[PDB]
């Protein structure tokens, strides 16, 4: 359940909620991903 | 050596049964627990089938060599030439078996004490003798004994 | 005093002189076919944790207190203090692991003696010493209690000076 | 819940063009992981083996082994939970408010609800990257009227059983001498069996500018590379600039074995299911962020502060 | 097996998560040959060829030709088997034991068997790692009450027939000393025709502080890595550190025709099928390993000492 | 025989043992193939 996914479609706030905890460490994965040092 | 290796030309004939038992490579006891305690521990000298003492000091751990008296540790039942060790029954431990005996004085009911060479010699006291001093070969007296502890 | 001893803010700090813990485990070596034995122990007395001790038979059961080499019935080993529960090594059995002492300053090979309080001493302070121990390394201080790396292995026939 | 929440439905279309907290450069990927909770504590136990005596050598027949023994370390780490609240316009009044391309009241300073949302949640991951980088939570440039927290949450700069180091003032402006602090922290540092691993530098401008001055053809920060790569088996050594400090250096390895993050996973901002309406246009919004979660072993992080007087 | 063997189907399931021991870095890839001993000696044989005279040329008739002789050498390795003995919880009792997050008595220093093996095996793969980089086996940071090993067992830094350097208590801190040594000592070293090889060095954390110091912009490290490509045909030259060594310099080829190492494939650390069992909840478990296997030829380690008294 | 397989069903101790030696093996191939000094 993330946000990323067009597909996705929550049901509740709960969810909601959890999608976005998903979206973010999805984030923070890609941007360690595309890191360059 | 406990096993001396040598190459033989003809096969020694052994088929006797009884008297087959009392020799310097019978290693072990005669009667043994599955619930002995037996320790190895590096050795210097040859403390085979005597009693042993705990020495202790580039530093090195303690090792094992032959004594007895007041700082008699254990007795050696086997050894290993190749890694250099020695099984060791602690003293807390009873054993039965054929031991290193400083001459052939001793016989059947004498008390006998471990001396510093790590031999039982007739009188604390720490084995009985079982049977009579026998003469392996040449000044080597093995005998059966019940060690006890220390008085 | 207790073993385990606590929330800390930061996680303390090679594999060399990692044993020096008053919680480690007692058995520098140990063996199967060493027997053990439970017995209580007095919670407000005296902690009988690495210290030899003794059998005192109360009147509603056998508790453990510390006590000296004369009168020793083993070394406690472990504690489990929510039921209060001494684990004993009789004398009978070998030893070999860290006991708790009192002089700082004791070096290898050294004879040692259990006192009263069934502390690790050295044994030239003139009772004469039943029990063979010697001492398998220096003495070491955690920071306040002492330890120190020692052999038990039986009765001495005759005591010594 | 989209067909019904329209405030949730435009945080989930806007919640892309949230930019990255700049705090993910400071540790390695794998030093981070998230925990499910909101406020409180929480204990977490490590454990480590230790050997007993030398090894056991297997010949003939023997019962006595040696033995490896175990032990174990409990450390608290504690969470706490904020609130922010924000105004927006309605959702029923944008198309009174939909200007030539852009949406919203220019006297009276009223925006889209996305729009606020957006700009509310870049100023909170602002504030969480402080309270990250120094530990304390403060919205003035001196860096005063501080909010109280909570013990056993520390940032990198206040983490308590680390090597400290203070430059006095006499020699504020002395290279050499803030160097020499610099290496008496480096050598009381202890890194043990995880020397060999990455480190990380997080400087001033100021002391950047100190930093790229010649060294009494060599620059202090090569100098300053070559010393960390010293000691880190000649690993990387990254140099970062941070406004948010003040005549402060800090030194830290990117290991996870001795420094981790473990945040909540709802540390960054999250929209709250209470919207306040009333008769008018205007309404507020309340978005929620957690803090704390940083642990480090002890005598790994070096702290250098430059006394100014 | 994994039917009747939980502590088979634990050490299979956990065995993924012990890290690869350190000694790796200091051998090529082609260094390494594993055989196939727990305990005893192996004798390896090595052939050579060399010509008797001048080449024949063939015109016209001849039956007198010139010769090629051949020779051999045998050389004797030893390995020992050593064994652990930890404690750990039951398979049938973990249940009762399994807390929030964790499994295991806090208070006991009580661990599942698989944390339990993990921990062992990776204290058990330092051990091995200290043993191969030195050659003697201790757990005392003094290095004192060493275990006596069997001849034929040598480490890197304990290899006979090769080339040792001392430099003076007196000249503890003369880098310019300490590089007339090394100096020495290479120029001693014999490589033969296989020259042509990459080299690596290993020092302590101390000579690592030492070599990032100016020559006397250039840096004894870089004046090290220079005289050792001289000798090497120029090939790679690698610096390593290790808190195992103190005040030791080692300096060797990384070629598998002058120095080898033939480990035992049972020399990781390995379960015993052998499990104490009682009618309490505690677990008694065995961990074997093998140590020995390293092979040099002649005057072909550098092993240089800085005396401290 | 190795532990990576996942088709692979240890029929006793000794290759249980065996499966472990040749992981342990491979495991040691992976790190110098991957190793980049």
């Amino acid at each position: 359940a993330s946000l990323l996914d067009s597909n996705f479609v929550p049901i509740n706030f709960t969810e909601f909620v959890q999608a976005i905890s998903n979206t973010y460490k999805q984030r923070r994965i890609q941007f360690y991903e595309n890191l360059k040092r | 050596m406990k096993n001396p290796q040598h190459d033989a030309s003809l096969l020694s004939n052994s088929n006797e049964f009884r008297d087959k038992n009392v020799e310097f490579f019978a290693s072990g006891g005669t009667r043994t627990s599955k619930f002995d305690k037996l320790e190895n521990h590096p050795f210097l000298g040859y403390p085979y089938k005597r009693g042993v003492k705990r020495v202790i000091q580039s530093h090195y751990e303690p090792h094992v060599e032959a004594g007895g008296g007041e700082d008699l540790y254990g007795i050696c039942i086997d050894i290993d030439e190749f890694s250099k060790t020695a099984t060791i029954v602690p003293i807390t431990n009873n054993f039965e078996g054929y031991l290193v005996a400083k001459d052939s004085t001793v016989k059947v009911k004498d008390k006998l004490i471990f001396n510093k060479d790590g031999a039982l010699e007739k009188v604390t006291i720490n084995a009985t003798a079982l049977t009579d001093a026998k003469q392996i070969s040449n000044e080597v007296y093995l005998v059966k004994v019940a060690v006890f502890g220390n008085k | 005093y207790s073993k385990s001893m606590i929330e800390n803010k930061v996680f303390s700090s090679c594999f060399k002189s990692k044993n020096e813990r008053v919680d480690a485990y007692s058995f520098a070596c140990s063996s199967y076919t060493d027997k053990i034995e439970e017995y209580l122990y007095d919670p407000a007395n005296s902690f009988p944790y690495k210290r030899g001790v003794k059998l005192v038979p109360k009147e509603n059961s056998i508790y453990v207190e510390v006590g000296a080499d004369t009168d020793m019935y083993g070394i406690c080993v472990d504690v489990c203090e929510f039921s209060c529960t001494a684990y004993v090594l009789p004398i009978t059995n070998n030893f070999e692991g860290y006991l708790v002492t009192r002089n700082p300053s004791i070096k290898i090979g050294e004879i040692l003696d259990i006192n009263n309080n069934g502390v690790i001493i050295k044994a030239g302070g003139g009772p004469p010493t039943a029990i063979n121990i010697y001492a398998l390394s220096d003495s070491f201080t955690i920071n306040s209690i002492n330890l120190i790396k020692v052999a038990i292995f039986g009765n001495r026939g005759l005591e010594k000076t | 819940l989209f067909d019904e929440n329209y405030y949730a439905k435009a945080v989930a279309n806007i919640i892309g063009e949230v930019k990255d907290p700049i705090m993910y450069k400071w540790f390695s990927p794998d030093q981070i992981e998230d925990v499910d909770l909101q406020m409180g504590y929480q204990k977490t136990v490590k454990w480590d083996a230790f050997l007993n005596a030398n090894p056991t050598t297997i010949a003939n027949e023997v019962n006595t082994i040696s033995t490896i023994g175990f032990s174990s370390e409990v450390v608290r780490l504690n969470y706490l939970k904020l609130q922010y609240k924000f105004r927006h316009l309605k959702q029923t009044s944008e198309k009174f408010y939909t200007s030539d391309s852009y949406i919203g009241d220019i006297n009276n300073n009223l925006l889209p609800f996305a729009q606020a949302y957006k700009l509310a949640s870049s100023e909170i991951i602002k504030l969480i990257n402080h309270f990250v980088l120094t530990g304390t939570v403060s919205i003035q440039k001196d860096g005063k009227n501080q909010k109280r927290l909570l013990p056993n949450m520390y940032g990198l700069l206040n983490m308590p059983e680390q090597i400290k180091e203070e430059v006095a003032s006499g020699d504020k402006d002395k290279m050499d001498k803030i160097f020499e602090k610099i290496e008496a922290g480096l050598s009381k540092l202890e890194l043990g069996d995880e020397f060999s691993t990455p480190m990380m530098v997080i400087v001033d401008p100021a002391t950047s500018l100190k930093l790229v001055k010649p060294y009494a053809c060599e620059k202090w920060e090569d100098v300053l590379i070559q010393t960390i790569k010293a000691i880190n088996n000649r690993e990387d050594v990254y140099i970062e600039t941070s406004n948010l400090l003040k005549h402060k250096i800090l030194i830290y390895p990117l290991n996870s074995e001795l420094i981790k993050f473990k945040p909540s996973k709802y540390m960054l901002p999250t929209p709250n299911e209470q919207v306040d309406k009333d008769s008018t246009d205007v309404a507020h919004s309340y978005i929620d962020f957690v803090l704390g979660g940083l642990l480090a072993t002890r005598k790994t992080i070096l702290q250098v502060n430059i006394k100014q007087s």
